[PDB]
């Protein structure tokens, strides 16, 4: 809050030549007046919608939710984003 | 056994070096090769000394150094198309 | 723990692994030390009073004076 | 509404460029006053609503000027 | 326990010394003439030809004639 | 904090519950006094400093 | 002053390196971590009168590399950008 | 074993008896090495700007406001 | 050697999605003009000749 | 009235002196040896003090007669390069005295014999204007080389070692005379500031700086040429292995200073690219053979050899910048390559292994060696702050500003450098502690914690403040760069 105002403020001076931004690419006026209000409080939306999906997983809906005993495709789901894309493994074998 | 200031060599020419046969007084030719390096270190002082005018006028002005300097800009950029040897465009001394 | 005093008479471990020797008598200096200490101290004066005594006389002060009145001379 | 503050004044003030659009004369004494007010949020507004209100009207004939494009290009369709 | 020096165990004396002379395994074999006329004719005239062209690119910008080097 | 069969739980020093709950305490009526001073600026509907 | 704000980390780290066995396991935890809370009490002193009071400050030590105009230096730009991070490592510095 | 070897740095628990007499006076021997970086830096910090308002600075800094033209450097 | 077979399909979401932005045009569905600025967009204080 | 001829009499009359000493005066000899040593590295460094870097001619000359017609003859001097190596190789040799001090019974006065006839010898090789006797120094390094190398090696495997780095030294040694055979013959001295006034042919130039190029590339380890140096470099005592790489690998990258680049201006030119795409794929390819490598001594020449690598690159690129950062990098080598084999050196004094197999976890014992070798592996790991970074940086923007493939190949090196110097360093001075190998071991005492004070004292010196050093020789170089051209 304290902040906010006075280093984001659409051309506080206490930056000097510090920071320098061309005339051209400088939209800060119209990402505050131009705001169509229906993307700007969005990310809160998606805030509140993984909360309730993380509570309900994590907290009561949990019997299928959580452990999926499937086939495939769906352990080697759980082995791609463990092993972070194989990048740990593509990059090792194939480079170093 | 030398004066306590700054030494002065020679400032003005090498008489014996001829640039049509630069082969043909070996005595003189050491003079105008000296000669040459101790020019273009003028040269690289002086751009130098601009450098320092420039950072200076950067340094003092504030937000409007795009119009308070470009006489000092275009005075370096110039100045180095032909200072030392350090681009492939040689400077023609 | 902050007012105990510490559980240690001595820091541990020996400087260079140099036992020392009865309490009363020197360090028994060894045959290499002596010139060697002598001429470190010789070189550190010689690169003291010698480096910072030598007249600033180059390329660059010389150039530095010369491009200083010659630049000035524009009109 | 047309800019009267030019040239020297305009210069000679440390406004940082970018922030230098049509209507930025009285920008010169909201950051005379933010400034020695420590720059706090609820110290300095006087100043500051008429500057947002500006970027507002700023913004506004900038969306006007693009209706008449966007209300004209139906007769290239 | 008197003893400053390494035990020098058997197995690790011969890989040690094993690898200090190779020249009896690396003298005629097929995979040899493939990563020798790879990586010791193929790469460095490769890379010359590459600098070359720098220097020719570098040449023609500036306009001066390439040289014959 | 009283022991049973295995969880012997240690009670949280006076300090550290009492400080903790005045503290957070705190943060929500600060959630609040944004949402009510500064709350109208990004809602959509009456947008402050003379609007 | 503002030499201060940069060597005095180093010279508590120097020291305390030096002679970890003149000061016990507490000794150099309560010279350091002091010797890092009074260079963050210098970058908040430095912070007030520059990012406030905007004069920003400039200065050379002495030349790194004096080749041919090719001017290294042990200067330091203690700039309103940079002010707002020297806040930033030295508060954050001395909490750790 | 770890008394037979020095660790310069101290050793894994080294606690000296008195600790607290040798970090009083390491903290003075830093208090006075530091009082010439200080005084060494005042003959330095060049800043051409004049604050809007005054710093507590002055008392021992001149290279302030004096610094205006580059035309003589 | 199954590794690499996920990993082109990794990236491929990555330069996909970024495809998709090209395929929308966002650019022309701007709800303003572009900015404009007195003395030849601010010629005199961003270079040129004075 | 300092002169260079005692410069190269004083370590004479220490030899003398030494020669006619009883074995059984062991402690006489030591002690004499070191005096002189010492004595003539001051008379070195008093040589700094006077040495009025402003003229571009050569300072202190002494001219000696060496044929009946005065057509060729010894002639010394220093203009601003070959000054700092003959103080450097100055101050190495009492080192190597120190170093080798405990075992000296053993050894016997023949080890200082060897050590102070090499010092002298490599004083006049760096300042000999005169092109042939430059030569005759320039391979006269064999003998005192061959000697250390053989009778005091450490394992019995050094019949060949001796071999290859006499052999391979001799090749190109024979190929050089040839070729100073060709210019006396033509020009009709050699002295060095005519033979630099003299108009050459084009056709000439080429097959004379290929002559030249025929050993030079052997004492700069070149990729088609570099196996003599590990093989007969892990198998040289520590006092002796220490100047291999302090300044016997320093003759020929220096040799090119001062008799090719300016010796030959129209043929260094053509040839450019042909060291580029040497020295560039050398850096490459000797610093991935030095990953997959088991022996402590090996990989340290290894990170030599790409090191002289790379400042190849940056003196052939002609740039007043470019050469005194070669310069300053082959100094600053010369110190940090020269600590590190004393650093796995005094490893190999106790343990007598050379395998990183049975080293491990030696920062739980000795922290002292640990934190020196920690410093001097930093220092080859190219940090700036050290003097290597103000030496390769220069060397990169040499290259840079001539030709920008170069450059990166060349930074190639300097990313690779991480790979196997920190890896060698975690793998034995940080690792686990194994007791069955190494059962005891003690630390540095007061003489290899003293030896290393001056490497660090220097280090740091021309890491944080390299203008000195740049500052003496700023008019040499520029004398080297501008030379057969007018523009
Ligand atoms: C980019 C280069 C800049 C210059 C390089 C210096 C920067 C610091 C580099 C050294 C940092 C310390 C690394 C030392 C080795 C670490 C491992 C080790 O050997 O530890 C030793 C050494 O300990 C140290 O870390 C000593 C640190 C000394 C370095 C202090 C100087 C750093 C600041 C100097 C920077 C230059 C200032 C500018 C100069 C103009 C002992 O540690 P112990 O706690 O006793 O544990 C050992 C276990 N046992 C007790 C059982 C034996
Ligand atoms: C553990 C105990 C070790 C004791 C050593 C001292 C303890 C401190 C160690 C910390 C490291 C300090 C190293 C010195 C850093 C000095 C950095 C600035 C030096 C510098 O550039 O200024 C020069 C000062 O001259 C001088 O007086 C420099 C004298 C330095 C003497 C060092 C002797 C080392 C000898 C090693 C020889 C190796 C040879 C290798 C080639 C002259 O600068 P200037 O030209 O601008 O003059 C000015 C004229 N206006």
């Amino acid at each position: 809050y304290l902040a906010k105002d006075m280093m984001i403020g659409l051309g506080t001076n206490f930056w000097a030549n510090s920071l320098l931004v061309l005339p051209k690419n400088e939209i800060l006026a119209e990402s505050e007046f131009a705001a169509p209000t229906i993307i700007k409080l969005i990310p809160i939306l998606f805030s509140t919608l993984g909360a309730f999906v993380a509570y309900n997983v994590n907290l009561v809906a949990d019997q299928f939710q959580r452990a999926f005993q499937t086939s495939t495709f769906c352990n080697r789901l759980y082995s791609f984003f463990n092993k972070r894309w194989f990048f740990d493994q593509v990059l090792n074998d194939f480079l170093v | 056994g030398r004066k306590k200031g700054l030494p002065e060599f020679e400032e003005s020419a090498p008489d014996g070096f001829d640039p049509e046969n630069p082969y043909k007084d070996p005595v003189a030719m050491v003079e105008m090769r000296e000669h040459i390096v101790r020019e273009k270190w003028i040269q690289i002082e002086k751009a130098k000394i601009l450098r320092e005018k420039v950072k200076w006028c950067y340094r003092v002005e504030g937000v409007n150094h795009y119009q308070k300097c470009r006489h000092l800009v275009q005075q370096y950029l110039d100045s180095t198309r032909g200072v030392g040897w350090g681009k492939d465009h040689r400077p023609i001394s | 723990r902050w007012a105990t005093p510490g559980h240690e008479e001595r820091p541990k471990g020996y400087f260079m692994n140099r036992t020392p020797p009865a309490p009363g008598q020197s360090r028994k200096w060894e045959d290499w030390e002596l010139p060697c200490y002598i001429t470190s101290f010789l070189t550190i004066v010689i690169l003291g009073v010698g480096l910072n005594a030598k007249p600033d006389l180059s390329i660059e002060t010389w150039a530095h004076q010369k491009a200083l009145e010659r630049l000035e001379m524009e009109k | 509404k047309k800019m009267i503050a030019t040239q020297e004044e305009m210069s000679a003030a440390k406004i940082a460029l970018g922030s230098r659009d049509m209507c930025a004369h009285l920008l010169i004494p909201l950051n005379k006053c933010r400034q020695a007010e420590f720059y706090l949020p609820w110290k300095c507004e006087d100043e500051r609503h008429v500057y947002e209100k500006c970027e507002y009207e700023l913004v506004m004939e900038r969306m006007l000027a693009m209706k008449k494009i966007r209300e004209e290009e139906a007769l290239a369709k | 326990g008197g003893g400053m020096e390494t035990n020098k165990n058997k197995f690790i004396e011969d890989w040690g010394s094993a690898r200090e002379n190779l020249e009896h395994n690396f003298r005629w074999t097929r995979r040899n003439f493939a990563l020798i006329g790879i990586f010791g004719i193929a790469l460095p005239i490769i890379v010359y030809k590459g600098i070359v062209k720098d220097f020719h690119m570098q040449d023609e910008d500036a306009g001066r004639p390439h040289r014959k080097f | 904090g009283i022991t049973y069969k295995g969880v012997t739980v240690h009670t949280p020093k006076t300090w550290h519950t009492v400080t903790g709950k005045g503290l957070c305490a705190v943060m929500w009526f600060w959630i609040l006094y944004r949402a009510k001073q500064d709350g109208p600026v990004v809602m959509g509907w009456r947008h402050p400093w003379d609007g | 002053m503002y030499l201060l704000i940069v060597f005095l980390p180093l010279l508590g780290s120097s020291v305390a390196g030096f002679f970890g066995r003149f000061l016990g396991s507490e000794g150099s935890a309560i010279m350091t971590t002091t010797c890092v809370s009074f260079s963050s009490i210098l970058s908040l002193i430095a912070f007030y009168e520059v990012a406030l009071g905007a004069s920003a400050c400039y200065l050379r030590i002495a030349p790194w590399i004096s080749s041919e105009m090719f001017d290294a230096s042990w200067g330091f730009l203690f700039d309103s950008l940079t002010v707002v991070m020297l806040i930033v490592v030295t508060f954050i510095s001395s909490l750790v | 074993f770890r008394a037979k070897v020095w660790s310069m740095t101290g050793g894994p628990n080294c606690r000296p008896k008195h600790w607290r007499r040798n970090t009083a006076i390491a903290m003075f021997g830093v208090f006075l090495v530091c009082i010439p970086i200080a005084k060494l830096s005042a003959k330095l910090e060049q800043r051409p700007h004049m604050p809007v308002r005054p710093i507590p600075s002055q008392i021992w800094c001149k290279n302030f406001g004096t610094k205006d033209d580059y035309e003589k450097e | 050697y199954e590794a690499l077979a996920w990993l082109s399909g990794g990236l491929g979401f990555f330069v996909g999605l970024g495809l998709l932005a090209v395929l929308n045009d966002k650019a022309s569905k701007v709800p303003f003009t572009p900015r404009v600025y007195p003395y030849d967009n601010l010629r005199v204080e961003l270079g040129g000749e004075p | 009235y300092f002169n260079l001829s005692g410069l190269i009499l004083c370590p004479v009359l220490g030899s003398i002196i030494l020669l006619f000493i009883p074995n059984s005066r062991i402690r006489l000899i030591r002690l004499i040896g070191l005096c002189a040593s010492l004595i003539t590295f001051l008379y070195s460094l008093v040589l700094w003090i006077q040495f009025d870097s402003s003229t571009a001619k050569f300072q202190f000359v002494e001219s000696l007669r060496w044929l009946p017609y005065e057509n060729i003859n010894f002639y010394l001097g220093i203009d601003g390069i070959s000054l700092f190596f003959v103080i450097l190789t100055t101050f190495l040799i009492p080192i190597c005295i120190l170093v080798g001090w405990s075992g000296m019974r053993s050894y016997g006065k023949e080890y200082i014999i060897a050590f102070l006839i090499c010092e002298f010898l490599m004083i006049a090789v760096f300042c000999m204007l005169d092109l042939l006797l430059f030569y005759v120094f320039f391979e006269s390094v064999l003998i005192p080389m061959f000697i250390i190398i053989g009778v005091w090696g450490s394992r019995q495997r050094k019949i060949k070692a001796a071999y290859q780095f006499f052999l391979y030294t001799l090749l190109g040694s024979l190929f050089m005379l040839l070729a100073i055979l060709l210019i006396l013959f033509q020009t009709g001295t050699t002295d060095l500031q005519i033979l630099l006034t003299t108009e050459f042919s084009e056709r000439r130039q080429i097959f004379l700086w290929i002559a030249f190029f025929a050993s030079f590339a052997v004492k700069v380890p070149m990729v088609p040429v570099h196996i003599w140096l590990p093989e007969a470099h892990v198998e040289a005592p520590t006092a002796g292995s220490v100047i291999l790489a302090g300044i016997l690998l320093k003759f020929g990258t220096y040799g090119f200073l001062r008799f090719s680049i300016p010796m030959f201006p129209e043929a260094t030119l053509c040839f450019t690219p042909f060291i580029y795409t040497l020295s560039a794929i050398a850096i490459i390819y000797t610093s991935l053979t030095t990953l997959r490598q088991i022996d402590l001594k090996k990989i340290i020449a290894y990170s030599s050899v790409a090191h002289m690598n790379l400042v190849t690159i940056g003196m052939f690129s002609l740039n007043i910048q470019g050469i005194g950062g070669s310069i300053l990098l082959m100094l600053s080598h010369g110190l940090v390559s020269s600590a590190l084999f004393l650093c796995v050196g005094v490893l190999y004094d106790r343990h007598k292994t050379r395998l990183v197999r049975y080293y491990g976890g030696l920062v739980s014992t000795m922290p002292n060696f640990s934190t020196i070798f920690f410093f001097f592996t930093l220092a080859n790991m190219s940090l700036p702050g050290t003097s290597s970074f103000i030496g390769e940086f220069l060397i990169l923007v040499g290259a840079f500003q001539r030709n920008s493939l170069v450059a990166t190949l060349a930074a190639l090196g300097m990313i690779l450098g991480a790979a196997y110097s920190l890896w060698l360093y975690n793998r034995v001075v940080s690792g686990n502690l194994k007791p069955d190998f190494l059962h005891k071991f003690s630390d540095l005492n007061g003489r290899e914690v003293f030896i290393f004070i001056p490497f660090l004292v220097g280090l740091v010196w021309m890491g944080v403040y390299p203008k000195v050093f740049l500052d003496c020789m700023h008019t040499s170089v520029s004398n080297l760069v501008q030379h057969g051209k007018f523009h």
